[PDB]
Parts: structure tokens; C-alpha cells; sequence
DNA sequence: GCAGACACTACGAGTACAAA
DNA sequence: ACAGACCTAAGTCCTTTGTACTCGTAGTGTCTGC
DNA sequence: GACTTAGGTCTGT
């Protein structure tokens, strides 16, 4: 099919792949323009070198290329493109990548021989425990300094800052904040992915700065009385093994105090009982800092952390900065690295510098060349499978590729009843969500949005009861895969296509609070008024409110601050309390609202209501 | 009788790396781990019977040599599990001293790692790094979804994949030699195909077809194991005509005695896994099968409640 | 190789109840002199010392230096099964795997050899250098022990003030606040009870109770208790014994 | 009572292997199986009053003899299906010898298919671990209920509908 | 006889439920 | 140096039930010491 | 072909 080209044919170009290919998926076309080292970015831009759409490309996409005025090919285009141009991309554009590249390269082979160095000083000491080889290259490679920490560098800096000047800030009793605004905050967290260095950005930053590092493994220890007892007792009282470790050296004086490290805070037990909420009591009163180290932040056990600790977010390290290191770690392993392989490899892995340096390691024992040919292999065998987010289920879930007759072959239904059974609980209400904003393309002859439309929420009718029966007392959950298709998959190829604007949340939980609310506050009035009012919940607030509010708040509105007795005597009918009226005012919905009225009754009249009431 | 002969599954495990047959890459890097050593962190993943935990014995043994006593603790899900094994157990054979070959390490084989309790799991996280340098983890499990990704993260991931018939056959062939079983080519043929790449199921139904009737022939090892469930089914759903469909169901399914629920449930899944029909005529039988499932486990489960459903079907097939 | 003979198995028994609370791993250096071993703590607030010498030993014999790393839980589950009166004798042989506890009655012929596996402990052999200390102080191990368990229960905190000639002990708690003072006296016709003074300066120190309780665990093994109290510096809580001590270094809260 | 005050379904209960009709192929080869000694891991799967049950007790009866309710690990999963069963009681008795004659051990689990899925996970082990002297019968009305790990590991004998 | 001291059993809160 | 210009990594974001399982806390009974 | 928010790196003025 595409014919060969001399290696880094296309370096130097910037090449988006917006259009749809008939021979090549976007993965293939994105690996071939990679191949020669061509720089691929999702969008089209000033800089975009060239677009390449055979067909079917996007209007906004259009309309940049229209305003850019970006030179665009074709699939043909591409596969002549590939084979003309020069190796090494000259132009100007490729010597700056020449350069970049032979600059890497020489850093790589320095660093290497740096390495060679110290093995050597090593051995030297050792013919004056664990020999080197028995290190795994996670932890033989791990970083011994900030200098050497992959991507998130304004991460690190910041702790480092906030650390630095812990001091200062306590100094100030912590309620200064500083420029940086980090002292203000008695305890700091860690959060990202798994992998990108956290707990040895904290350890190197707390071995620079001086003091005594103590780690403890919040999924080890989780309990609220263990956790109590070792770090309560720790937090305020001295260093044993720092006194004693040349406090007489007068350069380091944090070397008394504790850094206390904690790791794995993400597995602390829930609840008032469990310890991921007692912690937060321990940070609003700290002697000693506290570095909470987290994978999953953003989840509902951990939310009394939000406003104790000042929040740090590690991100995935994009390529760029790892490609030094992998160059590093492959000259002295001696097995060839290609770079451009590189980049895939961490999207094989999804920004786990640890999973590629693990890749690495298991795949080098037996082919020593990792190259173009056998890439696509290793992603398909060591590929990450993470549960995506709701907002990524919805997304893929309302996508027009999905459902067609080519997308079909490549993403089996099979694979999107997987997607629905990532997440059971939230996939039926985001796609109720937004299945009613999103662009329909597959439609067929004859068919409108509306019919559309109509069609799925005929079927998330026919999923809810299916959720029902699941979710009741009969418990048949041998339904769960057929409420995967009528709640979730079903109406989604109806309404399957583009996104119009963009994924809403589920706003049927709020409202169901609100509701669940409102509920309970009629359940206190009605309750209030049994003993005189012969009716039910809800028929009190269909006809009796409406009524109540006439002889309750309307004499406010009209004859003014002399209302008040009346309306209190109507109150002490019925047994009604203030409260009581700030609900039933609260019930009202349409015409009939009462929020801007109670704003423009005076104050006066409000006082003297609750001053008389009282 | 008193006494029992092993199982050819058991008899016939594969001791040394070389037997295992089917995913011969990862066998082969496993060989070379096991030459070399330094074994990192792993986790073995795949379908039942294509060989996890006899892989991941062979590599044990043949690293630790004569040390396989002490070096290598087995944990299996029939064993507790829990949080309380990490702290304790996992713990503290972790910390142990024991002096070993230049490269070996000790060896944890947590089978059945996919029941590890999240707690348990997320427990192993830094008893993984902090005694990496002594112990080296080792889990095999069916499903890789079920470990977190942190542990994830730490360990290589090898995953296997069905064995290709040709290897299954290869397999049977030495254990028919070895055992001299007198066999026809259509009965290990029906063997390979009965089996679906599960090589345990193929080696049990080799050696209960020996035993029950003494010949590997094609009428035998379909008496003693039956053809497969999915594929009436499949054909009962794929029928060109209702009436053909309808005889399927009453002969070959319900007169036979498979229960309704099971008759639905295969229906379903042969569905969804079907390829040939397209997508939007797929889910709609779908939907029908999901009401005459409800229809079923709320209790009514009668032959005229699938009839429907099949007449359903082809309706929908019909236009 | 290592063979020590202990005369009696009751005592190392109680050696490893006092400290088995407080620190779980420990690194036993066996040298010529004796078994010296010291334990950081997991929380890195409270340090112990041990020197058990040969003159505690019936018999001796250590051929290499070697250090044994152990668990003290499971050294306590070990020496739980010797009877009182039989003689431990701990046999190791070159590199060490496995330690062989051997008790022995000479009244029957009962032998009961229990082999516990060696721990493998990573830790620096951090150097300890006296310091003059303003306040030493001798008193009753049992008196002492009462105090703390008694404080304990209001508060987390002791605060030992040694003014001019009394020491006085601190607790104030969210329900409740107590003090016990205490008098130097010495009594001739029991050593025992005597209570003995030296105030270079005086100090006053807030100590951590949990600690504190791990210290006084350890009143088993002698009549009293030798504390040191410098302001700057940790605090040694100090079991003597007949050739050795078990020290303990805690560290006073921040103030 | 002298069984003649029960029910004709329990008083006319198989108590020989002789006894149980319909399922020739299944008897005769179970029979073969137990007389050459080469008894592999068995599921019963079939509609309810085919005879499963009488079936394996009968089996039990002819394989031990008359103290068969001593010698053999009757185990109804529908009373006991949780992991702590696998854990204290199945995997005790598969391990330990037996109080009463030399032999194997025969553990018959009815309603298996409402077994947890726990459970089963920690079974299909068990099962594997202790085949040198211990066998798994499996009851089943329903196959699906089943992990297709516990469908692996036994034999599978379907039982017809009665003709 | 009388009081703690671990160790077993009872209670209570949190989480996941499928398919291949 | 500084805002802009590319490019990429990321965040929007909490509902019951029936029964089995687990894990930490609270409660109980029983053994040893004085 | 989803919106806003944000980080890391370059070049030009
Ligand atoms: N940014 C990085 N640069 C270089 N090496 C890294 C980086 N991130 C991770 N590593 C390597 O991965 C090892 C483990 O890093 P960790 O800090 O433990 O990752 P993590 O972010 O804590 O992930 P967890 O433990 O699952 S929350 C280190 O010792 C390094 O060898
Ligand atoms: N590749 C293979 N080569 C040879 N025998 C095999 C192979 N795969 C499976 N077997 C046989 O099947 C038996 C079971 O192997 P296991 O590895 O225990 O199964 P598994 O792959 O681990 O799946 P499980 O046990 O259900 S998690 C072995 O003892 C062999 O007899
Ligand atoms: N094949 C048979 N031969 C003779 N009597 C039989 C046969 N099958 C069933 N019966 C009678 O029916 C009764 C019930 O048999 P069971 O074996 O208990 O039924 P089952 O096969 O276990 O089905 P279940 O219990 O619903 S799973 C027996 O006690 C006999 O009286
Ligand atoms: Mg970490
Ligand atoms: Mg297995
Ligand atoms: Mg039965």
C-alpha cells in the first residue's frame, strides 16, 4: 500500500490527520507520519505544516484551514508525500530538529557515561549489599534528585517552595499566606496518576531541604486508632535518629524536625468511624509538615481533605521529557531505542513512566531492538485498560463512528456493553443527559431528529424498568447486560453522531436532592397541620399551600407591618412555626413564586414578624 | 474401589518451561528470565486453561533450584485473603532472610489474584516496592480489570491468549502416545472442537472418553460430551424460516431438558457476539430475548414464551 | 557459630516483654563482649539500647562477629514455650538464617529446639555519645510505673518539672487535669525505697505518655529506674541490669 | 414409620444403582468409572426430578457401602454457600484422612448453582489442590448460575428428561 | 478472692452485584 | 521579558434496595498474677 | 468536530 521512504523522510513537518482515510485508521496514519518523524498535533494551527484529508473533515477544522490558509493532500497525496521528501527532512524547520535530536542524543550518551562512572566508583569501593544487576530498573533508575524528575516541574517546584518556607509561615503562625500563597495551608497533597513520581518528588525535596523523612502507608495503617497513636504521637515530639545524626553540625537545623510522608492515603477507611476523615483533624493542628500523597482525589471518601491542605495536581509527563530518560536508561542497557517509537510507547502506557521502564525491561530480554516493525505489537499486548470517566462513556457512547458499519467491525457491540459496564451507575443517566444534544449521523432515510429522539427515550423508559427490577427486592441482576443495550446502548444508536455542544453532568441527581428535600420539609409541615387539616402529603401542597399563601404572605404585600398579629393567629391555627412559613413559601413554583416577593416586603415588617413571633 | 489414579490434567502437568505449548513468546521470555533471572514483577492474565499457574510454577521452580521450599509462598483464593495476609503473612515472609543464587530472589504466587480484596490490594502496594529487592510478586488471575492499576503499574503485564487448535493437538498427541490411547483423527478432531481451546477441558474430555468407551472416535466423545450449547442456539436464532426455528428449539433444546433460562441467556449472548447480521437488527432481537428473559425469571418460563420470542425474531428479520 | 548458654530462660523472657510494645524488629550484634542491640522506633521518637555481656552468659562462644535480625513478636511467641527453670541456649551457625533456640531441663531429659527464622533489618548503627545532664534521678520502679498509668488516663502528656528539691509530675486532658509530687527522701533500712536527687539545673520537659507507658513496661526488669532530663536533649529512661541496662531515648514535645 | 409412612416420592427413592431409569449412559458409565477406579470430578446438570440426587447417592452407597452419611461430605450449597464453608469445612475434609476405612473422599455439593460466585473462586483450587484423594460432585439445575472456572474442572454428565 | 490481659465472638458500617 | 503562540493534559462530577464479605470497634468470657 | 482550564516550551518583538 504506502510505499517506503528513507528514514526520517517527513521530520520537520506538522501533519494533522483530521480528514477520514479510506485504507488507513487514524492510529495507522498517525504511526506511519511517526515513523519518519513527523510531529503530530490534534490541532490544526499557523503552524500546521500540512492537513491531510482525503474526506469527510470537520466545518470548524474547515474554517481554520480556510483562515490559516494551510496547504491540505489527500491519502494519495500523503502516500506520494511519504516517499519525495529527503531523509532528515534542507529546510530550516528540519535542522532545528536535527539539532534537537543530535542534542538529546549527546545528553543521553553523556548521562550513560556518567552512570558507567559511578558503577565503576561502586565497584572500586566494593573491592576496597544487593548487587546492582538484582535492582530492578524502576528502582535502580529512580531519580536521586529534583534535576532528574520527569515533567511537572512547576509541581515540584511549588512543593519545594511550600516546604522551604513551611518554616517562615509557621514563624507566622499560618495565617499569612505569602506570595506564593502555599503557607497559608498546614498540610499538602499529591494527587495524579499512578506512577509520575510523587512520593519521590516528596522525598527528594524533603532530603534537600533537611529534614527527617518518616513514611507511613495509609493503606497499611488505616485505622483510626493506630493512625491516632503513631502519627497524633509523632506529630509534635522530636527525632531520636535526627538528634543523633550530627545535630552538632550546625547546617542543617530542620534536621530535629519531621517531614511525614504518607503514602496510599487514598486507601484510608471511610466514614466518621474510619480514618480518612480524622485526618483532616490532624492537619488543622500540625507541629511538623504532612505531605498526603493520593491517586484518586476527586473521590467522595476524601472530600473533608478539600480545604485542610493546599491541593498539588501531577499531571501525565508528556513524551518530550521522557524521551531523555528512556535515551539514558537504553544506551546503558544496551538495547537500541528508536525516539520515534517512543511516543507511542507512553501512549501505550498512558504516562506511567514506571509501566515503560517495567515494558522495557521485560521486552529487552529477548529482542534487543525495539524499532518501527514490531511497535504496534507491544502497544496491542501491553495497552492499558482504565476505566474511562463517565464523561469519556458519554462521549464515546454519543459517537456517530461508533455505531456505522465500518466503526461496527472495529468496536463490537460486545465492546460497548463493556463501556456500559465500566460504570453501571452513572453511563444510564449520562446518556438520558445527553443524548438530546448531540447531532445525529446515522439517521436513517426517512427519519428526523425528533423520530429519533422519541425512539430513545421510548427505550430509556423500557431501561428504567429493567433498572428497576434490577434495583428492587427481587434483585435480578442477570439483567445487567440487558440493561446495558435498552438503557445505554440502544438509545445512543439512535441518537448516534457528533457532539453539538458539550457533556452535562447528570442533573437528575441534584434535582432528586432537592426533591428528596422538599419531601422532607412537606413531611414536617403536614405533620405540623394534621391535627386540624383532614388530607395528605401531596394534597396539601396542591391545594392548600396555594390558599395558605394568600392569608400568609399576601397581607404582608397589601395592608402592611399590622398583618402580623393575624397572620400569627393563622399560624397558632395550625400550629406553624418561622421555619415553617420560610417552607411553605418555598413550595410555589411558576407564576406563583414568592422568592422575590419576600425580597421586597421592607425589613421592618420582617423584624417586627420575627420580634413577635419570639 | 479405595484407591484413585491421578488425573492426565494433573499426571500430565507440565513440569519444565519447554512443555506448555501455546503463547510461545511470553514461554520463551519466561525461559529467558528463568536463564538469566532477575524476574520482575508480573501479571499473568487470560482465559481458563491455556496454562497460568503451570507457567508461572515452572518459572518458579526452575529460578529458585532447590529453594523452592522457602522462597516460594503460594497464597490462592481458597485461602484468606484478605488485608490480614498482607499486614501479617506477605509482611513478614517478605522481611525474612534467606540466602539465594546471584540472581534468584524469593517468590510470592498469588493465585486467583482477581478476588483480592481492594483493601488487600491496595495494601500490597508498598509491601511491592519497599522488599522489592528480596521478593518478587507474582499474580495470575482471569481478568486483569479486577487488580488495581497501581499494582498495575509496578508489575509487567503478560497476557495470554486461546490456544490455537493445532497446539492443542500437538499436546494430545504426546499424551496419547505416552499413555497409548487408541484414537481416529475425527475424535481428536471432535476433541479440539468440543475443548474450544481450553486444553484442561480437552485433556478431561480425552481421558473420560477413554475410560468410559476405550476409543477416541467421533460417535464416542459426542456421547460422552455433548455438541455445544451456543451453537443450536445459534442456529435456532438464525434460522431462515419460523416453523424450522420452532423444531430446533422443541428437538434439539427442550425435549433434550435445557432450561428455559439458559436457552434465553445463550440466546442473548450468542447474539451479541453475532457478527454477521448488522448492528440495529442485532439489538432489536436483543430487546426481544431482554423481555422474554424478564418474562422468564419472573416466572413464567414455558415453551410458548421462546416460541413467541423466536416468532419476535423473525418478524424482525422479516421486515 | 555462635553458642550462648543463658543460666535461666525466665529472664530473657521478661528482657523481651519490657521493649515488645513499643519497636517490633531489633538487630541483635553479637560481639565478644556481649550481644549489644539497639531499635529505633517506627515512630523515630523513641530509641533502645541493650548490652547483655558474657559475664551474664554460663558460657560463650562466638567464633565471627555476626548481627541477627529479628521480630521481637515472634522471639516473645518462641520464649513463651520454655519452661522457667530450663537454660536457653542460643546456637547460630555461619551465615545465619535461622536462630536456634535450645531449652533444656538437667532434672529430665525433656529438649525443645525452636528455630527462628532471621529478619532481614536495613539500618545504621547510629553512634550515642553522653551529654552532662542537668537532672539525674533514681527512683522505684513500681512508684514510677503508678504514676504514669495513672496520669495516662486523664491526658497524653507528662510533664516532669524538677524544682528545687521535687519532682513533679503533669497531666492536663480534655476531662480533667492531675498532678503527683514527690519528695526526695532516703530511707536507710530499705535501699529500696529511697529515693535519689542530683539537680545540676533545674528542668521541666514534656514527654509523650504513650512512650512513657512503653518505658515503664519495663519495670521487670530492675527495682529502679534511672532517668536523665536535659532540656535540649532526649531523655534517658534507664533498667539496669546485672551486665547491661535497657536504655531508653525519648524525645520531649516541641515548646 | 419403616418408610411405609412417607411420601411415595422419598419412600420410592433409588437406594442401588440398579434402581435409576432413563439415564443408562450416564449409570453405565459413572458405573465403569468407579469399578476401574478412574473416577473423575463430576457435575450432574438436568431439570429437577430426573434423579441427580438419588443418582449420587446411590453412588456414594455403592462406592462406601452401607455408612455411606459418615464417609462422604454431603453439603447442601442452597443451607451453606459461603466462602467460610470452603474455607473450614471443605478444604478440612479434603485434607485429612478418614475416621472409618481407608479410601478416598467423595464431597457431594446439591445446589451447587446457587453457590456464590466467592465461593466458587475459592472451590476451583480446592478442587485442583486435592485430587490425590478427594472427588467434587456438582448438582446442578442451572449451568449458567455456574462459573465457567467450576465448568472446567468437572466432568459434565447432562441428564435427559425422562422418557 | 480479686482485678487486669490478651484472645474470641458479636455488632456495625461500607461496597459490589456481569461477561468473557 | 512577556504576553502571545503553539500544543497537550485535564476537569466538568453521587441515589435505595437483598444477601454475602470484610474489617475495625466494642463486648464478652476466661487464664494468670498478687 | 465538545466546552473551559490549565501546563510546558519557543520564538518574536
Ligand atoms: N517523573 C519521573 N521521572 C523519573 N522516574 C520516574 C518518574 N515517575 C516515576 N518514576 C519512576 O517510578 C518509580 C516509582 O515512582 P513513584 O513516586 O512511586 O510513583 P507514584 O506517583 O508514587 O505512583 P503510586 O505509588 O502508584 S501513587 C520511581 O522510583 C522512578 O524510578
Ligand atoms: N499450554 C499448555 N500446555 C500444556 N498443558 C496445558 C496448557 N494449558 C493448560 N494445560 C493443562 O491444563 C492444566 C491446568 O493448567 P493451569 O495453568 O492450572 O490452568 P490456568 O491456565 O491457570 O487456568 P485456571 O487454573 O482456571 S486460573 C495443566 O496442568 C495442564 O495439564
Ligand atoms: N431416574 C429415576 N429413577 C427412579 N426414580 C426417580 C428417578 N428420578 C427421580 N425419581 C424419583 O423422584 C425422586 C426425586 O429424585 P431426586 O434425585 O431427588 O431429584 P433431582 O434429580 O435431584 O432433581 P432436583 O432435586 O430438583 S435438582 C426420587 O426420590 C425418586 O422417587
Ligand atoms: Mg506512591
Ligand atoms: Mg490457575
Ligand atoms: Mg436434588
Amino acid at each position: 500500500s504506502f510505499p517506503e521512504g528513507k528514514p526520517n523522510c517527513l521530520l520537520g513537518l506538522t501533519i494533522v490527520f483530521t480528514g477520514v482515510l479510506p485504507t488507513l485508521e487514524r492510529g495507522a496514519s498517525e504511526a506511519l507520519a511517526k515513523r519518519y518523524g513527523a510531529r503530530v498535533t490534534k490541532s490544526i494551527s499557523s503552524k500546521t505544516s500540512v492537513v491531510v484529508l482525503g474526506d469527510e473533515a470537520g466545518p470548524k477544522k474547515l474554517e481554520k484551514i480556510k483562515q490559516l490558509k494551510i496547504k491540505a493532500i489527500d491519502e494519495e497525496g500523503f502516500k506520494q508525500l511519504i516517499a519525495g521528501m529527503p531523509a532528515e527532512g534542507d529546510g530550516e524547520a528540519a535542522e532545528k530538529a536535527r539539532r534537537k535530536l543530535e542534542e538529546q542524543h549527546n545528553i543521553a550518551t553523556k548521562e550513560a557515561e556518567l552512570l558507567v562512572k559511578k558503577e565503576e566508583e561502586r565497584s572500586k569501593k566494593l573491592a576496597a549489599v544487593v548487587r546492582e544487576e538484582d535492582k530492578l530498573w524502576t528502582v535502580k533508575y529512580a531519580p536521586t534528585n529534583l534535576q532528574q524528575v520527569c515533567g511537572n516541574k512547576g509541581s515540584v517546584m511549588k512543593l519545594k517552595n511550600w516546604l522551604a518556607n513551611w518554616e517562615n509561615s509557621k514563624k507566622n503562625s499560618f495565617k499569612h499566606a505569602g506570595k506564593d500563597g502555599s503557607g497559608v495551608f498546614r498540610a499538602a497533597m499529591l494527587y495524579g496518576p499512578p506512577g509520575i513520581g510523587k512520593t519521590t518528588a516528596a522525598h527528594l525535596v524533603a532530603q534537600e531541604l533537611g529534614y527527617d523523612i518518616l513514611e507511613q502507608n495509609a493503606s497499611d495503617v488505616r485505622s483510626k486508632t493506630l493512625l491516632n497513636a503513631g502519627v497524633k504521637n509523632a506529630l509534635d515530639n522530636m527525632s531520636v535518629v535526627g538528634y543523633f545524626k550530627h545535630n552538632e553540625e550546625a547546617q542543617n537545623l530542620n534536621g530535629k524536625h519531621f517531614v511525614i510522608i504518607m503514602d496510599e492515603v487514598d486507601g484510608m477507611s471511610g466514614g466518621d468511624r474510619g480514618g480518612v476523615g480524622q485526618l483532616a483533624q490532624f492537619c488543622r493542628k500540625t507541629s511538623t509538615p504532612l505531605i498526603l500523597i493520593c491517586n484518586e482525589r476527586n473521590l467522595p471518601k476524601m472530600r473533608p481533605f478539600d480545604r485542610v491542605c493546599l491541593d498539588i495536581q501531577f499531571r501525565r509527563p508528556d513524551a518530550n521529557s521522557i524521551k531523555s530518560r528512556l535515551m539514558t536508561i537504553a544506551i546503558r542497557e544496551k538495547f537500541k531505542l528508536d525516539p520515534n517509537v517512543i511516543d507511542r510507547l507512553i501512549q501505550t502506557t498512558r504516562g506511567d513512566i514506571r509501566q515503560v521502564i517495567n515494558l522495557l525491561s521485560t521486552i529487552s530480554t529477548t529482542t534487543k531492538t525495539i524499532n518501527h516493525e514490531n511497535i504496534n505489537e507491544i502497544s496491542k499486548a501491553w495497552e492499558k485498560n482504565i476505566a474511562l470517566k463517565p464523561f469519556d462513556i458519554a462521549h464515546k457512547m454519543l459517537d456517530g463512528q461508533i455505531y456505522s458499519d465500518i466503526g461496527s467491525r472495529n468496536f463490537t457491540l460486545n465492546d460497548k456493553i463493556a463501556l456500559y459496564f465500566d460504570d453501571f451507575d452513572f453511563t444510564p443517566l449520562m446518556i438520558q443527559e445527553n443524548y438530546l444534544s448531540t447531532r445525529p449521523s446515522v439517521l436513517k432515510p426517512g427519519q428526523s431528529h425528533l423520530e429519533a429522539v422519541a425512539e430513545a427515550a421510548n427505550c430509556i423508559s423500557l431501561g428504567d424498568i429493567v433498572e428497576k427490577k434490577i434495583r428492587s427486592s427481587e434483585q435480578l441482576w442477570s439483567l445487567l447486560p440487558l440493561h446495558a443495550v435498552l438503557s445505554s446502548v440502544y438509545p445512543a444508536s439512535k441518537v448516534a453522531g457528533h457532539m453539538a455542544g458539550r457533556i452535562n453532568f447528570t442533573a437528575w441527581l441534584g434535582q432528586n436532592s432537592k426533591s428528596a428535600k422538599y419531601y422532607r420539609l412537606l413531611q414536617e409541615i403536614h405533620y405540623h397541620t394534621r391535627l386540624g387539616t383532614s388530607t395528605d402529603k401531596i394534597g396539601l401542597r396542591l391545594d392548600y399551600l396555594p390558599t395558605f399563601r394568600k392569608r400568609l404572605l399576601d397581607p404582608f404585600l397589601k395592608q402592611g407591618a399590622d398583618a402580623i398579629s393575624s397572620v400569627i393567629e393563622v399560624m397558632d391555627d395550625y400550629y406553624l412555626t418561622k421555619e415553617d412559613w420560610d417552607s411553605i413559601m418555598e413550595f410555589f413554583v411558576g407564576p406563583d413564586v414568592t422568592t422575590a416577593i419576600i425580597k421586597k416586603i421592607p425589613a421592618t415588617v420582617k423584624s417586627g414578624f420575627t420580634r413577635k413571633y419570639n | 474401589t479405595l484407591s484413585l489414579q491421578l488425573p492426565w490434567v494433573e499426571k500430565y502437568r507440565p513440569q519444565v518451561l519447554s512443555d506448555i505449548v501455546g503463547n510461545k513468546e511470553t514461554i520463551d521470555r519466561l525461559q529467558q528470565i528463568a536463564k538469566d533471572g532477575n524476574m520482575p514483577h508480573m501479571i499473568i492474565s487470560g482465559m481458563p486453561g491455556i496454562g497460568k499457574t503451570t507457567s508461572v510454577h515452572c518459572l518458579a521452580h526452575e529460578l529458585l533450584g532447590r529453594s523452592y521450599a522457602d522462597g516460594v509462598l503460594e497464597l490462592n483464593a481458597s485461602d484468606d485473603r484478605g488485608i490480614d495476609v498482607v499486614r501479617n503473612q506477605i509482611k513478614h515472609f517478605a522481611q525474612k532472610k534467606l540466602h539465594l543464587p546471584p540472581g534468584k530472589h524469593k517468590i510470592v504466587i498469588l493465585d486467583e489474584a482477581d478476588s483480592m480484596t481492594a483493601g488487600a490490594q491496595q495494601a500490597l502496594r508498598r509491601t511491592m516496592e519497599l522488599y522489592s529487592n528480596s521478593t518478587r510478586f507474582a499474580f495470575a488471575c482471569n481478568q486483569s480489570n479486577k487488580i488495581i492499576e497501581p499494582l498495575q503499574s509496578r508489575c509487567a503485564i503478560l497476557r495470554y491468549s486461546k490456544l490455537s487448535d493445532e497446539d492443542v493437538l500437538k499436546r494430545l498427541l504426546q499424551i496419547i502416545k505416552l499413555e497409548d490411547v487408541k484414537y481416529t483423527n475425527d475424535g481428536l478432531e471432535a476433541i479440539i472442537f468440543t475443548a474450544e481451546g481450553d486444553m484442561r477441558q480437552a485433556i478431561n474430555n480425552l481421558q473420560s472418553t477413554v475410560a468410559g468407551h476405550g476409543l477416541v472416535n467421533a460417535d464416542n466423545v459426542f456421547k460422552i460430551v455433548d455438541s455445544p450449547h451456543p451453537l443450536i442456539v445459534k442456529k435456532m436464532l438464525l434460522a431462515s424460516n419460523l416453523e424450522d426455528s420452532i423444531q430446533i428449539l422443541r428437538t434439539d433444546l427442550w425435549k433434550k431438558g435445557y432450561s428455559s433460562i439458559d436457552i434465553v441467556t445463550t440466546s442473548f449472548r450468542v447474539t451479541k457476539n453475532l457478527a454477521q447480521v448488522k448492528e440495529s437488527v442485532r439489538l432489536e432481537m436483543i430487546k426481544e430475548i431482554g423481555l422474554t428473559h424478564m418474562r422468564i425469571l419472573e416466572g413464567v418460563g414455558t415453551y410458548l414464551q421462546l416460541a413467541s420470542m423466536l416468532a419476535k425474531i423473525h418478524k424482525l428479520n422479516n421486515k | 557459630m555462635l553458642e550462648a548458654k543463658f543460666e535461666e530462660a525466665s529472664l530473657f523472657k521478661r528482657i523481651i516483654d519490657g521493649f515488645k510494645d513499643c519497636v517490633q524488629l531489633v538487630n541483635f550484634q553479637c560481639k565478644e563482649d556481649g550481644i549489644i542491640a539497639q531499635a529505633v522506633d517506627d515512630s523515630r521518637v523513641l530509641l533502645v539500647s541493650l548490652e547483655i555481656g558474657v559475664e551474664a552468659f554460663q558460657e560463650y562462644r562466638c567464633d565471627h562477629p555476626v548481627t541477627l535480625g529479628m521480630d521481637l513478636t515472634s522471639l516473645s511467641k518462641i520464649l513463651r514455650c520454655g519452661n522457667n527453670t530450663d537454660t536457653l541456649t542460643l546456637i547460630a551457625d555461619n551465615t545465619p538464617d535461622s536462630i536456634i533456640l535450645l531449652f533444656e531441663d538437667t532434672k529430665k531429659d525433656r529438649i525443645a529446639e525452636y528455630s527462628l527464622k532471621l529478619m532481614d533489618i536495613d539500618a545504621d548503627f547510629l553512634k550515642i555519645e553522653e551529654l552532662q545532664y542537668d537532672s539525674t534521678l533514681s527512683l522505684p520502679s513500681s512508684e514510677f510505673s503508678k504514676i504514669v498509668r495513672d496520669l495516662s488516663q486523664l491526658s497524653d502528656s507528662i510533664n516532669i518539672m524538677i524544682t528545687k528539691e521535687t519532682i513533679k509530675f503533669v497531666a492536663d486532658g480534655d476531662i480533667g487535669s492531675g498532678s503527683v509530687i514527690i519528695k526526695p527522701f532516703v530511707d536507710m533500712e530499705h535501699p529500696e525505697t529511697s529515693i535519689k536527687l542530683e539537680m545540676d539545673q533545674p528542668v521541666d520537659l514534656t514527654f509523650g505518655a504513650k512512650y512513657l507507658l512503653d518505658i515503664i513496661k519495663g519495670s521487670s526488669l530492675s527495682d529502679r529506674v534511672g532517668i536523665r532530663l536535659s532540656s535540649e536533649a532526649p531523655a534517658l529512661f534507664q533498667f539496669d541490669l546485672k551486665s547491661g541496662f535497657l536504655q531508653f531515648f525519648l524525645a520531649p514535645k516541641f515548646n | 414409620r419403616s418408610k411405609e409412612n412417607l411420601p411415595w416420592v422419598e419412600k420410592y427413592r433409588p437406594e442401588t444403582l440398579d434402581e435409576v431409569y432413563g439415564q443408562n449412559e450416564v449409570i453405565t458409565t459413572v458405573r465403569k468409572f468407579v469399578d476401574e477406579g478412574k473416577l473423575p470430578h463430576l457435575l450432574f446438570y438436568g431439570p429437577p426430578g430426573t434423579g441427580k440426587t438419588s443418582t449420587i447417592v446411590a453412588l456414594a452407597r455403592e462406592i462406601y457401602g452401607k455408612n455411606y452419611s459418615n464417609m462422604v461430605l454431603e453439603l447442601n450449597a442452597s443451607d451453606d454457600r459461603g466462602i467460610d464453608v470452603v474455607r473450614n469445612q471443605i478444604k478440612d475434609f479434603a485434607s485429612t484422612r478418614q475416621i472409618f476405612s481407608k479410601g478416598f473422599k467423595l464431597i457431594i455439593l446439591d445446589e451447587a448453582d446457587a453457590m456464590t460466585n466467592a465461593a466458587q473462586n475459592a472451590l476451583r483450587r480446592v478442587i485442583e489442590r486435592y485430587t490425590k484423594n478427594t472427588r467434587f460432585c456438582v448438582l446442578a439445575n442451572y449451568a449458567h448460575k455456574l462459573t465457567p472456572a467450576l465448568l472446567s474442572r468437572c466432568t459434565r454428565f447432562r441428564f435427559q428428561p425422562l422418557p
